[PDB]
């Protein structure tokens, strides 16, 4: 059974609302998965704005880019789903 | 000829392979070695067959030696059991 | 009787030559697009991909079992 | 409470001592108000049983009146039917054997009294094949009755028509089930059906049908002819009326007495029948309703009287009210073990739970008697037991689980010792 | 009693039984 | 407690097909 | 021991072989029994991962302690059922000791 | 449950209801609704058993014919019920009740005595084909827990010596007083009736205007 | 509008009166694990592997035979209906012979899956298994019936689709054996369907005995040319030779069945 701490789900969920409030124009959906990780889904135009806010904001410094990858779901109209993981 | 045929027809060009060479063929056919084995007589209607081992043999299946007409044969060892 | 493998639309390609390797007797092939089975979620999204890539399609409508009424007692009538 | 008066004992010919035949029956005056009763109306007859509040005299307990009320609904062009199950495969049910061997007419007029209550065209009586003797006695009795014109078209000088038939059982306990008997009559294998199609709506030969324990059919005419309320007074609350009690095993004088219901369990062996062989303290346990019901240990024996409400409080069932008693010289574990052997040799095998589950408990129970099995296995049989209890198509799987549950519930220390005994001698 | 007596009683109560419906 | 014996592969398969053998004498 | 091949052509060992190396086309062997007519490893695709010795429910296919079997040619590595069965008719004195030595841990 | 055709027990044997039997056959049918001759299987199969105890595959097929049913139907009915015997039972088929009620009354105690008297294992016919012993289950006469059923005789409260008297009477002579032995009759509290000795109240009594 | 409303874990679907509880789950999209229930075969209730729990109800009901009533919410993934499957699967497996690497319905088993998804991680049956005696039902069906879960699909098909009532159950108790009391071959067209309809691999196809294993078989959907009904069929090909032809469902032409000739 998982030892998932609930503190994290909440803390991060709260950041997800923070990011969604700070950037309403580009973020289409924010969700904390049950693996306790966060995912902010942004319109493609928000790629440089959203990542700059995270790289340079005192309450959310996300200095390193862990990876950039693109899942290809052929069904979706916009097949590629570029995903940027930041630390 | 292997226990499963395979013998090349004289005309088969697939015979060059063995020239200056030979053919890997196992002389110990299991069709016969298993026939060179005593039908395992038993008292009970049904019998087990762990493959002569626990965890070192084959999955354990119970065979119904219920009809002398037929010696049950565990599908794994090919061992005939004589009621 | 599991119906979980009959729910998503697949786009498989034509079946070309599957022949025998002379040396070991294995099945060999020259169709690069042989093991290809793209999986979509609707007729609309599969026709789109095929048209997108320039392949010819042969859509086949879905065949869901119709509802067949079943009752336990019925087999007790006379 | 107890000490049912002979003047209140319905089956007066019990123990024979009278002419089970018609002339004995006439002195019994069993056919006294039959014409009137039928004349009164079907609605009058069901009013009588509703007032009686009689419960099912077979192993299952349900209001008798409501069950009969169900097929009192208007005919849909299929002849309604009556099925009387004289099969009593359950151990200790020699209860019914009495009413066929003796006072067979009691059941014959029970059939027509009951018949007009459900408007049945005809009644089929399924006696156990073993009771060839009993089967011979009843049709002699049935033959007498028609000769008289008591049964047949215009039965008892009345508009109503009834025909009564006897069907041969073939040594199956499951043929005793509400639905499976129907299938046996229908001539297919004796395998119960599911309850969604309730017997009333779908039936013997696909027509509406109803099934009653022979005791249930037999008391109807007397409950209506006599005062049903009269009977009601005897019972306790929902429980009501006298039900025959059979006491067998480890008692000085084993006998079937129709003494009143709601009897203290300590009282019926002590006062009637025979006091527990060896003394009332030589009672390892009591099986109140027969093999299907869980046995209750002495500690609770004297405490609860015999009635279905009191027993369900006690976690046991009145059932057929067959009292099987065990002294301290018995092997509680081997006793129940043969009842599981009783059920592996008998369940139909139609349903997965019962088929493998009952065989699985039989194998574990045999090991338990030897003591070969370890102590941890004992609760695992607990868990196997409830898997069978709620999942079975019929009640027999219900019935197989209860004795196992009783042995673990009250005699868990003894089984552990048998566990211990074998481990010590290695 | 004898093996055939139960059924012979049935043989006898045939007439006693009125007609049976037909599906 | 150069060699001629070289493994050479097969197709140990029993040939999995059968061609019509034409009729032996003409018509 | 009797002499009966242990392989009952399950196909539980190419369905896991990640290098996709094994082809075990089978038949009823005319005793009514169930055995291979075909078995194969291409030892130039295998990865010595032992996912075939731990999946085999009968202990037929093993992965022996040889590591001196280099070859001057490509064909001597595409093992057939008879270069694996007489191979197993060679090391069985040396395999079984190691199976019996590790069976508990497995 | 498989009928491997044997010269004795096979379709070859000819089975046919005696002119008298066929009569009985019809009687049964009419009991059931018309066009429901199918139900006649159990009762009829029983008369094939009445005719002959063996009831071979031939006899079952015959039953199917008479009732117009599919043979498999009849085969299923015969296999399910213990009452039917698909093998030749002995002349006197002794069945000993060994459910817990009887056991506690030493029903098994009877068994040992009968095995010795018949001098044979439990479950097979005597060489004489005289008797066949089987460990049958509850017979519904628990009150007299010691109990054995001999071709309907259904004896009760049997003790080793009791069975002794009974088995000897079967071996030489017939009809050995079938029924209980102690004189407890059927379900009599052995000590005394304790009930119903006040003579029956007669008709009309208690009517209470229903 | 005689639709009656019933809740599938809340989806609140509306269904015709007389639809079974199993059928109600299907329209929401849930699948009741089932054995002995086939859509075009009569409901029998033999396995009871489909026990579900309608709401605020005392006991589990058989989704194959219970007519759904008004406003009963089915709870298909409750803590109870899983103990009603974790405990049935305990039983089917208990008397089962472990020869899954013999059973050519290896990956085509509706009994390993349901065990592998809804059943139990371990076994508690420390006792002795049973064995039945292999008989010959023909040259097309190999009945290794020690595999049989007494689900009576075979008996029904043999009696309701093919009108050949040769098959039947014999014996009671755990001894029930589903077969032909006397050894009479099951000779009829429509015969091979029994293979496809027995979820267990007790009786399977004798020609396709051990030539393949289903994960490998590449499946191409084509048409029957042997007869003019033009039955739909799926040709299962491995490495380029056809290994088996089994039916694929066409409501109008062959609804899940194909002839003995075209298989
Ligand atoms: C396995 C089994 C055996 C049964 N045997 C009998 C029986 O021998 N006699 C009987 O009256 N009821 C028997 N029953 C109960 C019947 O199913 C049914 O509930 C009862 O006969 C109805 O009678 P009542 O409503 O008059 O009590 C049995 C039930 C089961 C599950
Ligand atoms: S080797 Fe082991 S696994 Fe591979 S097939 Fe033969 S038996 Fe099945
Ligand atoms: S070891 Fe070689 S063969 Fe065995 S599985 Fe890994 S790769 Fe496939
Ligand atoms: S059926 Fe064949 S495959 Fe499915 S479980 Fe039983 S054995 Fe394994
Ligand atoms: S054979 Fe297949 S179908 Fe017939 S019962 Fe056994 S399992 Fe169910
Ligand atoms: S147990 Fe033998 S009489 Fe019921
Ligand atoms: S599937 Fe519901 S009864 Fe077997
Ligand atoms: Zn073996």
């Amino acid at each position: 059974v998982r030892p998932r701490s609930d503190v994290t789900h909440k803390q991060l969920s709260a950041f997800g609302e923070y990011v969604a409030e700070i950037l309403p124009k580009y973020v289409q959906q924010v969700q904390v998965s049950c693996l306790d990780e966060l995912e902010i889904c942004i319109h493609p135009d928000g790629v440089i704005p959203t990542l700059t806010f995270l790289r340079d904001h005192t309450n959310a410094q996300f200095k390193s880019l862990a990876d950039l990858t693109a899942v290809d779901v052929p069904t979706r109209q916009n097949r590629f789903e570029i995903v940027y993981n930041l630390l | 000829i292997t226990h499963t045929g395979q013998v090349y027809d004289e005309k088969d060009y697939r015979r060059v392979r063995f020239v200056d060479r030979q053919k890997e063929v196992n002389e110990n056919f299991a069709i016969d070695l298993i026939a060179q084995q005593p039908v395992n007589e038993v008292e009970h209607r049904i019998i087990a067959c762990d493959g002569g081992g626990g965890a070192l043999g084959h999955p354990k299946v119970y065979i119904n030696l219920d009809k002398e007409t037929k010696t049950g044969t565990c599908g794994y060892c090919g061992l005939q059991f004589k009621q | 009787s599991g119906v979980n493998n009959t729910k998503k639309w697949k786009m498989e390609f034509d079946t070309r030559e599957r022949w025998e390797n002379p040396l070991m007797g294995w099945a060999s092939t020259a169709d690069p697009l042989s093991n290809m089975v793209l999986t979509f979620s609707a007729k609309e999204d599969a026709i789109a991909f095929a048209e997108k890539n320039g392949w010819s399609y042969d859509v086949e409508e879905k065949k869901v079992p119709k509802p067949k009424s079943k009752s336990y007692g019925a087999n007790f009538s006379w | 409470f107890g000490s049912l008066k002979d003047e209140d004992r319905i089956f007066t010919n019990l123990y024979g001592r009278h002419d089970w035949r018609l002339k004995g029956a006439l002195r019994r005056g069993d056919w006294y108000k039959t014409k009137e009763i039928l004349l009164k109306g079907p609605d009058w007859i069901l009013g009588e049983m509703k007032t009686s509040g009689l419960r099912g005299r077979g192993g299952a307990g349900f209001p008798t009146g409501l069950k009969w009320s169900f097929m009192n609904k208007p005919s849909d062009g299929r002849p309604k039917y009556l099925v009387v199950n004289a099969d009593e495969g359950e151990p200790g049910t020699c209860k019914d054997r009495e009413i066929m061997r003796h006072d067979p007419h009691k059941l014959v007029e029970g059939c027509l009294v009951g018949g007009r209550a459900m408007g049945a065209r005809a009644a089929y009586i399924y006696i156990r094949g073993e009771f060839y003797n009993e089967a011979s006695n009843l049709q002699v009795a049935i033959r007498e009755a028609y000769e008289a014109g008591l049964i047949g078209k215009n039965a008892c000088g009345s508009d109503y028509d009834f025909d009564v038939f006897v069907v041969r059982g073939a040594g199956a306990y499951i043929c005793g089930e509400e639905t499976a008997l129907i299938e046996s009559i229908e001539g297919k294998q004796g395998k119960p059906r599911l309850k969604p199609p309730f017997p009333a709506d779908v039936g013997v030969f696909g027509c509406p049908t109803t099934v009653a324990n022979v005791e249930t059919v037999a008391v109807s005419p007397t409950i209506c002819r006599r005062g049903g309320t009269w009977f009601a007074g005897f019972g306790r609350e929902r429980n009501s009326g006298t039900k025959l009690f059979n006491i067998s095993g480890h008692v000085n004088h084993p006998c079937t007495v129709e003494e009143e219901m709601s009897v203290p369990l300590k009282e019926l062996i002590e006062k009637h029948a025979g006091g527990v062989t060896g003394g009332w303290d030589n009672l390892l346990a009591v099986i109140p309703g027969g093999s299907s019901t869980p046995l209750i240990p002495k500690s609770v024996c004297e405490t609860v009287l015999m009635d279905f409400d009191a027993l369900v409080q006690a976690q046991t069932g009145l059932g057929t009210a067959a009292v099987i008693v065990m002294d301290r010289s018995t092997d509680i574990v081997k006793a129940i073990a043969r009842l599981i052997e009783f059920y592996k040799h008998e369940s139909c095998g139609q349903c997965t739970p019962c088929r493998e589950g009952v065989d699985w408990m039989n194998k574990v129970m045999a090991r338990f008697v030897k003591g070969d099995a370890r102590p941890a296995e004992i609760d695992s049989l607990w868990e196997i037991s409830k898997q069978i209890e709620g999942h079975t198509i019929c009640a027999l799987g219900d019935g197989a689980a209860w004795p196992v549950q009783g042995l673990i519930r009250h005699f868990r220390p003894e089984l552990e010792d048998r566990m211990q005994r074998f481990a010590q001698q290695h | 009693y004898n093996t055939y007596t139960f059924l012979d009683l049935n043989l006898d109560l045939s007439k006693f039984r009125l007609p049976q419906p037909s599906s | 407690p150069a060699t001629p014996e070289q493994y050479v592969p097969y197709s140990t398969t029993r040939k999995k097909i059968h061609e019509w053998v034409p009729p032996s004498t003409p018509y | 021991p009797s002499g009966e091949e242990r392989c009952i052509a399950c196909k539980l060992c190419e369905a896991i072989c990640p290098a996709q190396a094994i082809t075990i086309e089978a038949e009823p062997r005319a005793d009514g029994s169930r055995r291979t007519t075909r078995y194969d490893i291409d030892m130039t695709k295998c990865i010595y991962c032992g996912f075939c010795q731990e999946a085999c429910p009968v202990d037929a296919i093993v992965e022996g302690p040889n590591f001196e079997f280099s070859t001057e040619t490509h064909e001597e590595l595409l093992y057939n059922k008879e270069k694996l069965l007489n191979n197993g008719d060679k090391w069985e004195a040396e395999i079984a000791a190691n199976i019996q030595a590790d069976y508990l841990y497995r | 449950f498989v009928h491997r055709d044997t010269p004795e027990n096979n379709p070859d044997t000819p089975f046919d209801f005696t002119p008298e039997n066929y009569k009985r056959i019809e009687a049964i049918v009419k009991n059931y609704p018309e066009g429901h001759q199918a139900a006649a299987v159990l009762p009829v199969l029983d008369l094939a058993q009445r005719q002959n105890g063996w009831l071979p595959i031939s006899a079952m097929n015959k039953v199917a014919e008479v009732l117009q049913v599919p043979p498999m139907r009849v085969y299923e009915v015969a296999t399910f019920y213990t009452m039917y015997n698909r093998k030749p039972v002995g002349k006197y088929h002794i069945q000993v009740c060994t459910t817990t009620p009887c056991m506690l009354r030493d029903s098994d105690s009877i068994l040992e005595t009968l095995q010795r008297k018949l001098g044979i294992k439990v479950g097979e016919t005597t060489p004489d084909k005289l008797f066949t012993l089987i460990e049958v289950e509850c017979l519904g006469a628990c009150v007299n827990a010691p109990m054995v059923q001999i071709n309907d005789n259904y004896y009760e409260d049997l003790t080793p010596k009791d069975i002794e008297e009974i088995i000897d009477e079967l071996k030489a002579g017939k009809v050995p007083k079938p029924g209980p032995r102690s004189g407890r009759f059927c379900c009599e509290p052995a000590g005394g009736l304790t009930s119903l000795t006040e003579p029956p109240k007669g008709p009309g009594f208690g009517v209470q205007a229903g | 509008s005689n639709l009656i409303e019933v809740f599938v874990d809340g989806q609140s679907v509306m269904v015709e009166p007389g639809t079974t509880v199993l059928q109600a789950c299907e329209k929401v999209g849930m699948q009741i694990p089932r054995f002995c229930y086939h859509e075009r075969l009569s409901v029998a209730g033999n396995c009871r592997m489909c026990l579900v729990e309608i709401e605020k109800a005392p006991k589990v009901v058989a989704a194959c035979a219970m007519p759904v009533m008004k406003g009963w919410n089915i709870l298909t993934n409750s803590e109870k209906s899983k103990k009603a499957r974790e405990g049935v699967m305990e039983f089917l497996l208990a008397n089962h012979p472990l020869d899954c690497p013999i059973c050519d319905q290896g990956g085509e088993c509706d009994l390993q899956d349901q065990s592998m998804m809804f059943g139990s991680d371990r076994s508690r049956f420390l006792e002795g298994k049973r064995a039945v005696e292999d008989k010959n039902i023909g040259p097309l069906v190999k009945t290794i019936m020690t595999r049989c879960i007494q689900c009576t699909r075979c008996i029904r098909f043999a009696s309701e689709i093919a009108g050949v009532d040769d098959l039947g159950t014999t014996g009671r108790g755990n001894d029930m054996q589903v077969g032909t009391y006397i050894e009479k071959m099951f000779m009829s067209e429509l015969s091979g369907n029994v293979i496809d309809i027995c979820p267990v691999g007790a009786l399977t196809s004798k020609p396709y005995a051990f030539t393949a294993r289903p994960w490998e078989t590449r499946k191409t959907e084509s048409i029957d040319v042997m007869d003019a009904v033009g039955s739909n069929i799926v040709v299962s090909t491995r490495t380029g030779e056809v290994m088996r032809i089994l039916p694929r469902m066409h409501e109008d032409i062959n609804e899940e069945w194909i002839s003995d000739k075209t298989r």
